[PDB]
C-alpha cells in the first residue's frame, strides 16, 4: 500500500503491549520486521532497542543461524547506514564465525572479503590490529589477500601507493556496492583515502625525526592543507607528533622529550643489567657447567 | 642376497619361528624375486637393516607375526620401514591403500606408539600433497596432536617438521619452511641416519629455501652446520655458496652473471640482494662502524656507503621495518637516519677484555665509597 | 614461571641430613622436598631425606628407593594434605648427570615437572647456598630464583 510509518506504526508495538516475548521466534521475526520497517523508515532506533535486546537470545536459541543471519543482516544493514566499520565488520565477524560453521567458507568469504575490507574501511581498529592475521585468513583461496596484503601493506605503507592500489584493485575490491554502500568507491576510496593516508602517517610517524612538508607531500601525494589537516587531524587527535611549521616548511616529527626518559631509561639501562647480568649472569657459570667438561 | 636369503631364513625367519616368512609360498617369493642383493626388507635386525629398495611384497610377509606383533617383534617396528620404506614406494593410491589399513590396524586392532604412526599415516598423506588444504588441515591437527605431546622421538617432529616442511615444501613461506626445515634439521640433528641424495637435496632445497626464504637475513647460518660439503660442492650449491658470498659480497653481477632460470625464477632476490646489500652493508656498518655507542649512520653518503644509491636509500634506507627490520627514523632535512636496535650480530676476542675493565673499574673504585656506608 | 618459596626448615634439616648422613663431597645427600607447586610461585613447605647411594666412579650407578616416598607421603599426607609432592632436593653443591635419571623418577610422582634442589652443605658462596632446578628439554633444566618466606614462627 506504500504505507510506511503507519505500517511500521501498527507494528511499532510488539515488544511491549504484545509478547513479553512469550514466543520470541514469532516475535523476533516482527522485531526483525520492525527493524526492517525501521529501515524503510530509516530509524535504527526502532531497530536498535529490538536489535540490542534480541540477538544474544538467538545465540541463546539452539542458536538459529537464520535468526542471527536475518538479524545479522539487519545488523549489517544497521551497520550499513551506520558506516562504523569495526562495528560493521565486528557484527559480521560474529556470525561470520557462524557461517563457516553454517555456510561454506565460499559463501562465507565475501563477508570476510568485506569484513577485513570493512576493517580497512574503518579508519582502523585495535582489534583490527589483532584481527590482522586471524589464521586461515587470506582464507587461502580468493584474494581476500591484497585485503590482508594491504593489512600487510600497512607496516610498509607509502601513499605513493594510494592511486596505484586503487587502480590496482577494484574488481570488487575498491569497487563495491555489494554488501557495502559505496555508491562511488568514496565510501571505500575516500574513506580509505585518509585511511591509507592515516596508516601511512603511522610508519611515517615511526620513521621521521624530521621531514619537510614537501618530502611528505612528495611521499604523501597531497597538498599542504590536506597534509596539514591530516597532520592537524592526528595532531588534533594527539595520535601523532608533528610541528606546525610553515616558516621552515618542514615538520619536526618531534618526540615527547620530557618523559624524563632516563627515569625509565637509566632504570632501563639498569633494566638492561636487570636483564643482562641478571639474565646473562645466571646462565654463564651454569652454562659451561651445564656443558661441564 | 645373504642378508635376505641367509638373513631372511636365519634372520627372522626365526625371531620368530614357524612364521609366514619361511613359509612355503613365503621363502619362494623372495627367491622368486631374488637372492641378488636387492630385496624386500627382511624381518627384524636385518630388515632393521634392510630398507631394501626392491619393493617389499613381503609387504604381506612383514605383515605376518604382526598379529603376533604383541608377542613377536614388537616396537614401533613397522613405520621403521614400509610406512617408511614403502612410503617411499612412491605411488599415489599405494600409500592411501595401506594408510587406512596400518592406521586402523596398529591403532585399532592392535590398540583396541600409534601417534608416530598417526603422523606417518597423516604425514605420509601429505607427501601426496593431494591439496595443501586437506594437508594443513589435518597437518595442523597432526601439529595440534603433536603440540601437547612430550614425545621421546624427535622422529615425531622428524616426521612432522619434515612433514610440515613438506607442506611448506609444496609452498613458498620458506621464511617459515626453510626455518621449518631448519627446525627439522635441528630435529634430525640427533638421529635418523639418512642418504646424501636425502641429505644435500633437502639441504639444497633448504639452502634453496634460504633463497626463497631471504629472510630476516641471514647473512650467516646453519651453513656452519654440516649442510656444507654436503651441499657445496657445486651446481646450484656453487651459487648457494656464491650466494653465501653474495650474502657477504652483495654484488649483483657477481651473481646476476650466474643467474639461470631457477634463481631468476624468483627474480625478487634482485630486490633481496638490494635488501641484502643494504642490510649486509648495514649489519657491519651497524655492528662496528660507530662502536662508541653505535647508532647514527645518517643517512645518505653513509647510506650511499652501502653503494646502493641515494634515491633508493630514499626507499631502502627509508624503509626500516618496511625492511621488516630497522628501527629509528628519518631527518629528511639534515639527511639523518634515526636508528635504533633490531640489529643482531657476532665475532669474538675484542670487547671481551673491555668488558670486565670498566665493570671492575667502578667496582674497584666503588669500594672507596663502598667502604663503610651501611657497615658504619 | 613457578619460581619458588624456600623453607629454612628444609635447608637446615637437609644439612643435618648431610651431617647425619656423614656425606662428603664424594656424595650428595638427597631427598624429597615438600610444598604445593601449582602457583607461579611454588612454595616449599618441607623436605625429606631419601636414603640413597651415589657413585660417580660409575655415574649412572647410584642407589635410591621410592618406597620411602611411598611410605613417606602417606604419613605426610596424613600429617598434612598440603604436603603434596613438589619436587626433591639433594646436597650438591653442583650437578651430576646422575641427576637427570634421578630427576625424572620424581616426574612420576610430581604434578608439574618436579624440582631439583642444590644445597651448598658448606654454605660457602652467597645468597643461597642453594640452587633449585627443574628439567625442561636437547634437554633443558633451569633455575628459577627463589627465597625464604615467613615462616615467622621460624623467623622467631
Amino acid at each position: 500500500e506504500g504505507k510506511i510509518d503507519e505500517a511500521a506504526d501498527i507494528l511499532c508495538e510488539l515488544q511491549v503491549e504484545t509478547y513479553g516475548s512469550m514466543e520470541m521466534s514469532e516475535k523476533i521475526q516482527f522485531i526483525l520486521e520492525q527493524m526492517e520497517l525501521s529501515i524503510l523508515k530509516g530509524d535504527y532506533s526502532q531497530a536498535t532497542v529490538l536489535s540490542r535486546k534480541i540477538l544474544k537470545k538467538t545465540f541463546k536459541n539452539p542458536k538459529y543461524e537464520s535468526l542471527k543471519l536475518e538479524y545479522y543482516n539487519l545488523l549489517v544493514k544497521i551497520s550499513l547506514h551506520k558506516r562504523e566499520y569495526l562495528e560493521v565488520a565486528q557484527y559480521l565477524q560474529e556470525i561470520y564465525q557462524t557461517d563457516a560453521i553454517k555456510s561454506d567458507e565460499a559463501k562465507w568469504k565475501p563477508v570476510l572479503s568485506h569484513i577485513v575490507y570493512f576493517l580497512v574501511l574503518s579508519p582502523y581498529g585495535n582489534l583490527q590490529n589483532d584481527l590482522i592475521h586471524k589464521i586461515q585468513n587470506d582464507n587461502n583461496l580468493k584474494k581476500l589477500e591484497s585485503q590482508e596484503s594491504l593489512v600487510k601493506l600497512f607496516t610498509t605503507n607509502e601513499l605513493m601507493r594510494w592511486p596505484i592500489v586503487q587502480k590496482t584493485y577494484e574488481p570488487v575490491l575498491n569497487e563495491d556496492d555489494l554488501a557495502f554502500g559505496g555508491e562511488a568507491n568514496k565510501h571505500h576510496w575516500e574513506d580509505l583515502q585518509k585511511r591509507v593516508i592515516e596508516h601511512n602517517l603511522r610508519v611515517i610517524s615511526e620513521y621521521y625525526s624530521r621531514i619537510t612538508l614537501l618530502r611528505l607531500n612528495e611521499l604523501l601525494d597531497l597538498t599542504e592543507s590536506q597534509t596539514e589537516t591530516y597532520i592537524s587531524d592526528l595532531v588534533n587527535q594527539g595520535i601523532i607528533y608533528a610541528k606546525v611549521n610553515r616558516p621552515a616548511k618542514i615538520v619536526n616529527f618531534e618526540k615527547p622529550k620530557n618523559s624524563s626518559q632516563l627515569l625509565n631509561e637509566w632504570s632501563h639501562n639498569v633494566d638492561e643489567l636487570l636483564e643482562h647480568i641478571e639474565t646473562i649472569g645466571h646462565l654463564i657459570t651454569k652454562e659451561e657447567i651445564m656443558h661441564g667438561l | 642376497m645373504f642378508n635376505n636369503h641367509e638373513i631372511d631364513t636365519i634372520l627372522s625367519t626365526l625371531r620368530m619361528e614357524a612364521d609366514p616368512s619361511l613359509h612355503p609360498l613365503f621363502e619362494q617369493f623372495e627367491k622368486f624375486y631374488e637372492e641378488k642383493l636387492w630385496f624386500q626388507l627382511s624381518e627384524s635386525l636385518t630388515k632393521f637393516f634392510d630398507d631394501a629398495k626392491s619393493t617389499p611384497l613381503r609387504l604381506r610377509l612383514y605383515d605376518n607375526f604382526v598379529s603376533k606383533f604383541y608377542d613377536k617383534i614388537n616396537q614401533l617396528s613397522v613405520v621403521k620401514y614400509l610406512l617408511a620404506s614403502l612410503k617411499d614406494s612412491k605411488d599415489f593410491d599405494e600409500s592411501l591403500k595401506y594408510l587406512d589399513d596400518l592406521k586402523a590396524q596398529f591403532q585399532e586392532l592392535d590398540s583396541k606408539d600409534g601417534i608416530l604412526l598417526i603422523d606417518s599415516e597423516i604425514a605420509r598423506t601429505y607427501l601426496l600433497k593431494n591439496d595443501l588444504v586437506k594437508a594443513r588441515d589435518l597437518l595442523d591437527d597432526l601439529e595440534k596432536t603433536l603440540d601437547k605431546k612430550d614425545s621421546i622421538p624427535l622422529r615425531i617432529t622428524n616426521s612432522f617438521y619434515s612433514t610440515n616442511s613438506q607442506y611448506f615444501k609444496f609452498k613458498n613461506d620458506f621464511n617459515s619452511f626453510y626455518y621449518t626445515s631448519l627446525l627439522y634439521l635441528s630435529t634430525l640433528e640427533p638421529s635418523t641416519s639418512i642418504t646424501l641424495a636425502e641429505r644435500q637435496q633437502l639441504a639444497y632445497d633448504l639452502s634453496i629455501s634460504a633463497l626463497l626464504g631471504d629472510k630476516i637475513y641471514n647473512f650467516g647460518e646453519l651453513l656452519h652446520h654440516p649442510i656444507m660439503e654436503t651441499i657445496v660442492n657445486d651446481s646450484n650449491y656453487d651459487w648457494l655458496f656464491q650466494l653465501l658470498n653474495a650474502l657477504t659480497v652483495g654484488d649483483f653481477d657477481k651473481f646476476d652473471s650466474l643467474i639461470k632460470v631457477q634463481i631468476s625464477k624468483i627474480p625478487i632476490l634482485a630486490q633481496h640482494e638490494s635488501f641484502l646489500r643494504q642490510k649486509i652493508c648495514l649489519m657491519t656498518l651497524i655492528e662496528t662502524v660507530f662502536v662508541k655507542n653505535i647508532r647514527m649512520l645518517s643517512f645518505e653518503d653513509i647510506s650511499k656507503a652501502t653503494h646502493l644509491p641515494k634515491d633508493n636509500v630514499e626507499h631502502l634506507v627509508m624503509r626500516a621495518i618496511s625492511l621488516g627490520l630497522l628501527k629509528g627514523s628519518i631527518d629528511q632535512v639534515n639527511e639523518l637516519v634515526t636508528i635504533s636496535w633490531v640489529q643482531p650480530r657476532i665475532i669474538s676476542g675484542d670487547q671481551i677484555t673491555k668488558m670486565k675493565d670498566r665493570l671492575v673499574e667502578w667496582n674497584d673504585q666503588v669500594e672507596k665509597l663502598g667502604k663503610k656506608m651501611e657497615a658504619r | 614461571h613457578e619460581k619458588v618459596t624456600i623453607a629454612p626448615l628444609v635447608l637446615l634439616s637437609a644439612l643435618d641430613h648431610y651431617e647425619r648422613t656423614q656425606t662428603k663431597e664424594n656424595k650428595r645427600c638427597v631427598g624429597v622436598i615438600l610444598g604445593d607447586a601449582n602457583s607461579s610461585t611454588i612454595r616449599v613447605t618441607n623436605s625429606f631425606a631419601l636414603p640413597f647411594e651415589e657413585d660417580e666412579k660409575n655415574s649412572d650407578v647410584w642407589f635410591l628407593d621410592h618406597n620411602y616416598i611411598e611410605n613417606m607421603n602417606e604419613m605426610c599426607k596424613k600429617i598434612n594434605a598440603k604436603e603434596k609432592l613438589i619436587g626433591w632436593y639433594h646436597s650438591g653443591p653442583k650437578l651430576r648427570a646422575s641427576d637427570l635419571k634421578i630427576n625424572e623418577l620424581f616426574k612420576k610422582y610430581t604434578q608439574n615437572n618436579p624440582l631439583l634442589l642444590i644445597v651448598d652443605v658448606k654454605q660457602q658462596g652467597v645468597g643461597l647456598p642453594t640452587d633449585a632446578y627443574v628439567a625442561i628439554e636437547e634437554k633443558t633444566f633451569l633455575h628459577l630464583p627463589c627465597t625464604i618466606e615467613a615462616e615467622e614462627a621460624e623467623e622467631i
